[PDB]
């Protein structure tokens, strides 16, 4: 290929890497996290912001220089995001919200958004089309947010089926949103995995290919109930679609490759629940 | 209609009284800290800007990092920078804190603040002159003029 | 040679005793401190209107790092790299080759303006005065990346003054 | 050959010294991980301060031997006192992988890394 | 109530708590060092256990002469 | 040879090359060199176990004062089984002149703590621990002056390079400002200057 893409001596500050990444949203909680590990690995990350320039300003300075790059977007306008993926290599799309706007359903961001930036990305010939998804988000009832996110699965292995549809559990961090609503103030299966072992599958998936086709999902390490993980929250520590969503149901899926087909050490609960519960009472139950 | 004008006139007054007094803290380790007392000279005024200069990081909004940023410092830096309002911003003022600069080279020196944190305005200099400096900070004003906060909140 | 201070003693006559009592009990000096304050109270202040006045500043002063060239000439380098030699950052980064025209030139004309100290030895040490310590002290740049000139961006900046430059060579030739 | 010593007049000494330093590190342990707000759990970073103290292992000399011991101790000094802060007691754990393992062939996809 | 029989129990019961040891085998003639597998540092950490549990100072000679968990039992039944 | 030359003097010069070797008649244990400079500031190269008699020496003896202490530093010099050079400097206050004590020594074998005799000696020595690794005998406290905590490698040697093996970055990821391997942008190009021809003959060692 041409060069200045080829790798060149170890990675991180400005360091030249094999990839550059173009990702949609990262202003929340993955994307940064993500952003954050290309910085590490040193990449060079495209991305739009439709939002306030004091975010990204105050996420900026993740990578060394050269490393980012800024742009302006909407979500309604095919030139401003072919505009965007004009010369990429990859692509990532994570979206996710907890209530509906008035511009905006839960439907037509899961749905318009990726028939337009999936179609930009077969349109411009790229790889490794990876697009977030959450766990047991069937195409039948109990949740508008997972049938939704289910036809977004379906439109993206739609069009450009080559692609990643990646779905992990519940996923728990140092901005975690359900944990938080757990924390600040029936029965269900569940097993959270860490985001640092996603975001690891990730950058493994993506600097790994022979991965276009394939669809991955993630595994807590546990799967013990909801019950008890209220039990140890508030142990130590002393929307409505949202709630129906956490007391649904969380389940294992083995038919499709997980962890250890990517090979990755799974990291366990108490230690980042330690990192997190700031601001020793271990239950640890783990049914099966 | 009546929605977005109000949300916009409304957002222009209060950047507006944002970018009216400013005051700040003032770090300023090395000879940057003796042009940053100088653009706190009775002829270079900042009283005119809403400028008083007030080491308390309870109320600094703004913040200049000055002087040369050492590895045996940041983290200090840092936990000064945590506790600190919702809007926070960054000068770098000088060749020590613009990237590192002159001493680039030299172990135990940062290669500049951007490094630690983000930096909202670079101004370059050795020293730069407080004239500039408070061009900068006029510079600084019109961005805080440039936000569009509130219509990116009502546009949501 | 020496002229020491404080050794000269209270006069213990009633009259000094009593005077330094009735400046300890009584508040004077302090008072004639608030008539001091008053006199400069009552002045007009030295301040400057500062987006309508400029201070004074010296024809030898060291900004822009701008560029110069001929009278309808060519431009004015010759990557000599004396200044990268002199550089004491480093901050010079030249990268050279001729054009097939003979008259030997560039390819790549880097100065740092992050790493910059902003000596003057690059221009004392220019033999055609190609880059000129500039007038103006206006940089003020948001974000990181633009504080990296190269080539064409000081030909751009030459190409908006030099008559501002000349004078200030033409008042600055003979000292030096 | 005769060159004056630090502190010994064996190894014996030496040996005296280090346990107790050693000794002095695994009672250090408990008050330091509660005091600094840590996150790692005490068989862990006990551990790699057992094999800190055997990556050394091949000095032989008694005059290196104490030169180490005293290094630990102005360590142990540093770390008795709060001077030190989370920074440097992380910058003892490696977390910032740099992955590379002592593979030939993941040597030879990233190259130049013999 | 410090009986030598109680020191040798309660010896057992922190080799017990010791970890490490496979399996405990409390031989009166053990010698851990060169006949179970066991580090002089493992050595110090072991009698560093016994002077966290029960008393003295222990200075580390003197945990050099012990080597084997009987003879600990009798070196503090002498001390205690 | 008249104009714009630097003047010297023989008095001077007579006057510290007499004491000089005054010094050295009565002190025959521990003199090694006594070189006058042409500048006039004495210089005293010195074996280091009797430092302590010669600083008790020469803060007094009421010939030559000398109350004042100044620069001691073990100056980084390679290719000698006896590295380290330290000098101590010695200035008057009664009679104004400069000595100096040059004393040499190795890395591992210490020098013997003048902190003893000199009430400014202490972060003086504290400042040379922690750059060189040059160690004491019967010192008060030895910590970390001038460097990082975690920091190591004695860093003004001629064995460290011009980085160090560390780079402070922040990350949201572990939350905090860790230290990573170096990643330069610039070759920091050395430019080699050293052009022959001998411009002073009079200091040429002489060859095989
Ligand atoms: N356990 C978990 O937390 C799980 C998380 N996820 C995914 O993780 C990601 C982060 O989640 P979270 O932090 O909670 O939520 P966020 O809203 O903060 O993250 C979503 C990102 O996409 C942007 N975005 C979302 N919807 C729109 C829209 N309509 N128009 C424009 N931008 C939009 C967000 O805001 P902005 O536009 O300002 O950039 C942000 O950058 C999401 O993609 C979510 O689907 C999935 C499953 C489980
Ligand atoms: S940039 Fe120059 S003037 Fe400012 S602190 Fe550094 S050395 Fe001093
Ligand atoms: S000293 Fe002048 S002519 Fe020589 S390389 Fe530099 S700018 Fe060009
Ligand atoms: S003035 Fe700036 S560019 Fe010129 S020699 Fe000095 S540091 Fe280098």
């Amino acid at each position: 290929l041409h060069h200045a893409v080829i790798p060149h001596g170890k990675g991180g500050r400005s360091s030249v890497s094999g990839i550059v990444a173009t990702v949609f949203g990262a202003t929340g909680f993955l994307g940064r996290y993500l952003v954050n590990h290309l910085g590490r690995m040193g990449s060079q990350v495209i991305v739009p912001y439709r939002c306030e320039p004091y975010d990204t300003m105050h996420l900026r300075p993740m990578g060394d220089l050269g490393q980012i790059i800024f742009m302006d977007w909407n979500g309604r306008d095919k030139d401003s995001i072919r505009r965007a993926v004009e010369h990429s290599n990859v692509v990532i799309n994570l979206v996710g919200r907890e209530w509906e706007t008035k511009n905006f359903d839960f439907e037509d961001v899961f749905v318009k958004i990726p028939q337009a930036i999936a179609q930009v990305s077969k349109e411009a010939g790229v790889e490794k089309f990876i697009h977030i998804s959450h766990l047991n988000a069937d195409i039948k009832s109990s949740s508008k947010y997972l049938r939704n996110k289910a036809v977004g699965e379906k439109e993206v292995r739609e069009t450009f089926p080559e692609a990643t549809i990646i779905k992990p559990a519940d996923i728990f961090g140092r901005e975690d949103r359900f944990l938080n609503y757990f924390a600040n103030i029936k029965k269900t299966v569940k097993q959270p995995v860490y985001i640092v072992d996603v975001t690891k599958g990730i950058i493994n998936a993506i600097k790994d290919p022979d991965a276009r086709g394939k669809t991955f999902a993630f595994v807590g390490p546990n799967r013990y109930l909801l019950f008890d993980l209220v039990q140890y929250v508030f142990a130590v520590a002393h929307t409505r679609d949202k709630v129906e969503r956490i007391h649904t149901t969380d389940r294992t899926l083995p038919h499709l490759p997980g962890l250890e087909d990517l090979g990755v050490q799974a990291t366990p609960l108490e230690l980042k629940a330690i990192e997190v519960l700031r601001r020793s009472e271990i239950e640890d139950v783990q049914p099966a | 209609s009546r929605g977005e004008y109000v949300v916009a006139k409304l957002d222009d007054l209060i950047n507006w009284a944002r970018r009216s007094s400013l005051w700040p803290m003032t770090f300023g380790l090395a000879c940057c800290a003796v042009e940053m007392m100088h653009m706190a000279a009775p002829r270079y005024d900042m009283d005119r800007f809403g400028v008083v200069f007030r080491a308390s990081p309870r109320q600094s909004d703004v913040m200049i990092v000055a002087g040369t940023l050492t590895n045996k410092m940041a983290p200090a830096l840092r936990k000064v920078y945590d506790q600190m309002p919702e809007p926070r911003y960054v000068v770098s003022m000088g060749s020590c804190a613009n990237g590192g600069g002159y001493y680039h080279y030299s172990y135990s020196v940062v290669r500049g603040c951007d490094r630690i944190v983000p930096v909202d305005i670079y101004v370059p200099g050795c020293p730069p002159t407080a004239e500039a400096l408070l061009y900068g900070i006029l510079q600084l004003q019109k961005k805080i003029k440039r936000e569009k906060r509130l219509r990116i909140w009502y546009r949501r | 040679t020496y002229k020491y201070v404080n050794l000269r003693e209270p006069s213990m006559d009633m009259k000094s005793v009593t005077d330094r009592a009735a400046q300890t009990l009584l508040w004077t000096e302090l008072i004639r401190g608030l008539g001091m304050t008053l006199s400069y109270l009552f002045r007009e202040p030295a301040t400057i209107n500062y987006p309508f006045e400029k201070g004074p500043l010296s024809p030898r002063f060291r900004g822009e790092h701008a560029l110069r060239r001929y009278p309808s000439g060519e431009e004015r380098c010759i990557a000599c790299k004396l200044c990268e030699a002199v550089c004491p950052a480093q901050a010079i980064t030249i990268e050279a080759e001729p054009r097939a025209d003979g008259s030997r030139r560039t390819t790549r004309y880097d100065i740092d303006m992050t790493k910059c100290i902003y000596c003057g030895f690059c221009q004392e040490a220019c033999p055609v005065d190609a880059i000129v310590e500039g007038p103006n002290f206006e940089f003020s740049t948001e974000t990181h990346e633009e504080l990296l000139y190269n080539k064409e961006k000081l030909l751009n900046n030459g190409d908006k003054w030099e008559a501002e430059i000349a004078a200030n060579i033409q008042a600055d030739y003979l000292y030096r | 050959t005769s060159v004056k010593p630090i502190f010994s007049r064996d190894m014996n000494e030496a040996k005296r010294r280090v346990r107790e330093l050693y000794r002095a590190w695994y009672r250090e342990v408990p008050n330091t991980v509660h005091l600094f707000q840590l996150d790692i759990s005490v068989k862990q970073g006990r551990d790699k301060v057992r094999e800190m103290f055997k990556k050394n292992a091949h000095v032989t000399d008694p005059r290196v031997v104490d030169l180490l011991v005293i290094k630990g101790k102005m360590e142990l000094e540093e770390t008795i006192n709060v001077w030190k802060q989370r920074t440097h007691v992380m910058r003892f754990f490696h977390e910032t992988e740099a992955p590379r393992p002592k593979d030939f062939l993941s040597k030879f996809y990233v190259g130049h890394d013999p | 109530p410090l009986t030598l029989e109680g020191i040798k129990d309660r010896v057992l019961y922190v080799l017990k708590l010791y970890d490490k040891i496979d399996p405990e085998k409390l031989s009166v003639n053990s010698h851990f060092m060169k006949d179970l597998g066991l580090d002089s540092l493992d050595q110090v950490e072991i009698i560093m256990a016994m002077e966290d549990e029960f008393g003295f100072e222990i200075p580390d000679i003197d945990a050099e002469k012990l080597m084997c968990p009987q003879e600990i039992v009798d070196y503090i039944a002498d001390k205690k | 040879t008249r104009p714009t030359v630097r003047p010297r003097n023989d008095v001077a010069h007579k006057q510290l090359s007499a004491f000089g070797e005054y010094v050295a008649e009565i002190l025959p244990k521990y003199v090694q060199q006594v070189q006058v400079s042409c500048f006039s500031e004495l210089e005293i190269c010195i074996h280091p176990d009797g430092v302590i008699p010669v600083l008790t020496f020469l803060r007094d003896h009421s010939n030559a004062q000398f109350k004042s202490l100044a620069d001691l530093t073990a100056v980084d010099i390679p290719t000698r089984q006896n590295r380290f050079e330290i000098v101590y400097n010695l200035l008057s206050l009664r009679f104004n002149s400069r000595i100096r004590v040059k004393t040499y020594t190795d890395e591992l074998t210490p020098v013997e703590s003048s902190v003893s005799v000199y009430k400014a000696a202490n972060w003086y020595e504290r400042e040379i621990w922690d750059m060189f690794g040059v160690f004491f005998a019967n010192h008060p406290d030895l910590r970390r002056i001038l460097t990082d905590y975690g920091f190591e490698g004695h860093p003004f040697r001629k064995d460290f390079p011009l980085s160090g093996y560390v780079e402070l970055r922040y990350d949201d990821e572990v939350k905090r400002v860790v230290a990573e391997p170096v990643e330069l942008a610039q070759e920091f190009r050395k430019f080699d200057l050293n052009s022959p021809w001998e411009a002073f003959p009079a200091y040429r060692q002489p060859p095989e």
